[PDB]
């Protein structure tokens, strides 16, 4: 299961 | 900016002779991923050929397989042409037999 | 053995060929998922994840794949900018993913790239984000004020092995399964190379030798590529050019699984003989 937490750069 | 593909064509099982089939080209290390890739009998593009969605390895570079049925004769030629950038390249599917 | 989950996005500006945003999804390096900007669905390609896995799962697989669509946009937006680049097609990479070993010890990566070159990089044990060039340096101290690395190393830890677990318990007999290759001995002319064709064979791990007489033989010989073929199985080929051949008895040996297989001169085979 993809990480569901990202942040842009 | 731009790397050029790594163009391998390639069949499933030894390129016999009426012998049921599949033509694969692996198309690999290119970059950007804005890419044209078709397998062609006797210049002519073949239907139906199916492609991997597009996908990277570590490195980050670039790859895709595209395949279809074959039955390879006597009379015919097999490519895969690709197009990528400027650049056109097309490759004969070489049977070792 | 061994097992992997891995996660490759691929973001591009401008088009057509491909879509904003590109998800696939691979256990031991075996697409299992794909989602793209366009469909905007996250959707199965394996038989084990599809008889494993249902609506919901997909509907939040979708929901956090949206997400990462929108990130991917305003990222690369501001890294083009960076470059002074925005005008162009360029693209935008993450790669992420876990290992599970025998041991039950585990491994864990977690990358990005701009125009297919090093951007910034996790270092889990320091918990904080290599630079790979000043362009990076500014993201480097935004996500190492938002605990970003903290949170990758969790995942990477505990949230992705978990699923990993699962997914191979789903595909067991898929993943573990041990494919023996077939061998042909190729030659287009009697005076031509021959060459040792071996394919189908899962694990992709092979070893190809040449014997004259013989214990084994390693001149004139010339070992191909590992190459994948259409179904997950993969192929590789070892082609010997050799004098008049005649007088000395050669065979190819194909290893695989500690199995081996020979093929000597009474088994070549070619068009149209």
């Amino acid at each position: 299961f993809a990480n569901f937490c990202l942040m842009m750069i | 900016k731009v790397s050029s593909p790594k163009i391998q064509v390639y069949s499933h099982y030894p390129g016999e002779y009426g012998k049921e089939n599949t033509l694969i080209c692996y198309v690999s290390g290119f970059h950007p991923p804005d890419i044209s890739i078709e397998l062609l009998k006797n210049g002519e593009v073949i239907a139906d050929a199916q492609q991997t969605d597009l996908a990277f390895e570590k490195g980050w570079q670039f790859h895709l397989t595209k395949s279809v049925s074959f039955k390879p004769e006597k009379s015919d030629e097999y490519s895969c042409s690709v197009r990528h950038m400027s650049k056109t390249k097309k490759i004969v599917w070489e049977s070792n037999m | 053995g061994t097992h992997s989950l891995k996660y490759v996005y691929t973001g591009v500006s401008r088009g057509i060929d491909f879509p904003e945003f590109t998800a696939v999804g691979m256990v031991d390096d075996g697409q299992f998922m794909y989602f793209d900007s366009n469909s905007m669905k996250a959707v199965p390609k394996t038989e084990w994840i599809r008889q494993n896995e249902g609506a919901d799962y997909w509907d939040r697989q979708t929901q956090v794949l949206i997400g990462a669509h929108q990130v991917f946009k305003d990222s690369i937006q501001i890294v083009m900018e960076r470059f002074n680049q925005s005008k162009g097609v360029h693209t935008w990479q993450n790669m992420y993913g876990c290992e599970l070993n025998d041991d039950g010890t585990t491994q864990g990566f977690y990358q990005y790239a701009y125009d297919g070159e090093d951007f910034v990089s996790l270092d889990k044990n320091t918990l904080t984000w290599t630079a790979a060039n000043p362009q990076a340096v500014i993201t480097k101290h935004k996500w190492e004020a938002l605990a970003v690395a903290e949170q990758n190393k969790g995942y990477l830890e505990n949230t992705c092995i978990e699923w990993l677990k699962k997914y191979v318990a789903y595909g067991k007999d898929t993943l573990e399964r041990k494919v023996s290759p077939q061998v042909s001995l190729l030659q287009k002319d009697p005076s031509s190379p021959v060459t040792c064709h071996a394919t189908g064979f899962y694990p992709s791990g092979v070893t190809i030798t040449w014997q004259k007489n013989g214990q084994d033989h390693d001149e004139d010989v010339d070992l191909g590529e590992l190459l994948p073929n259409e179904d997950g199985s993969f192929q590789r080929m070892s082609t010997l050019n050799v004098g008049p051949w005649k007088n000395n008895r050669f065979s190819c040996v194909v290893e695989h699984q500690d199995k081996t297989i020979r093929k000597t001169e009474d088994d070549i085979i070619t068009n149209f003989d």
